[PDB]
């Protein structure tokens, strides 16, 4: 913990609020990188913003679609413990579609369960 | 009777239990399955290669691939087709196909296909 041993919930930014302190999975487009390298902004499939906080300043540069894994802060930002740049080079990732999937994941937890049930 | 290749989340696999000689999550019999996750750790051996594959849904799972190309680099996304087997009360997947994800959209497709197949088959099983 290091959260790789727990279920993590795929959310959009619309849901941050309903997820304080829970482990989550935020997929978004890189909007801004803070000068310090310690914080950055991703916009979800509905074009809304989530703030990603870091422990160590960003190691190298990132952009495009990033998938962040972290705990939702008291301030409803995300303390990130790892991220992944999405292989985009041959086909662009439809961020809007993914957003529908997220919604559907939450209308149907009996069919996309979270953790051993 | 008929045995489809059911798309799944790892949380579904770890939750499936044995019921009359076949694995079952919800009331969907499963055997052949595809998952899509992210290689968190490779493990080389000459016979077999063991991966730790993580989607969102639970702790990463073991995926064994029996060798005979190269070891897929930790960090990459992959689709996996295989058989769900449990040995020492521990579920693992026996992969026939492990293919680095080309178009990250396939990944969304999967989330959609899982929720869909599971919804359809569980309905079809009544009745």
């Amino acid at each position: 913990v290091d959260m790789m041993d727990l279920p993590r919930s795929r959310i959009n930014a619309g849901m941050l609020a309903q997820f304080i302190d829970k482990p989550v999975c935020f997929v978004g487009r890189l909007e801004k990188i803070h000068p310090t390298g310690k914080m950055f902004i991703l916009s979800d499939g509905e074009g809304k913003n989530g703030t990603i906080e870091l422990m160590e300043p960003l190691d190298e540069e990132i952009s495009g679609i990033v998938e962040v894994v972290g705990r939702v802060t008291a301030k409803a930002t995300i303390l990130c413990t790892s991220y992944v740049q999405f292989k985009e080079d041959s086909h662009p990732f439809d961020l809007g579609l993914y957003n529908e999937a997220v919604k559907i994941i939450h209308d149907f937890p009996q069919f996309y369960p979270l953790g051993i049930v | 009777r008929a045995q489809h290749i059911v798309p799944c989340t790892i949380s579904q696999l770890l939750s499936a239990t044995l019921v009359d000689e076949v694995f079952r999550i919800g009331n969907v019999e499963i055997s052949q399955v595809t998952i899509v996750g992210i290689i968190r750790h490779a493990e080389k051996a000459p016979t077999n290669i063991v991966y730790k594959i993580d989607d969102m849904t639970a702790a990463p799972m073991d995926v064994r691939q029996w060798v005979d190309n190269t070891v897929v680099p930790p960090e990459t996304y992959v689709k996996v087709a295989g058989h769900l087997r449990s040995f020492q009360n521990k579920k693992s997947l026996v992969a026939f196909k492990i293919m680095p994800l080309e178009d990250m959209n396939e990944f969304t497709t999967h989330i959609l296909e899982v929720i869909n197949a599971h919804m359809v088959l569980s309905k079809a099983n009544s009745q």
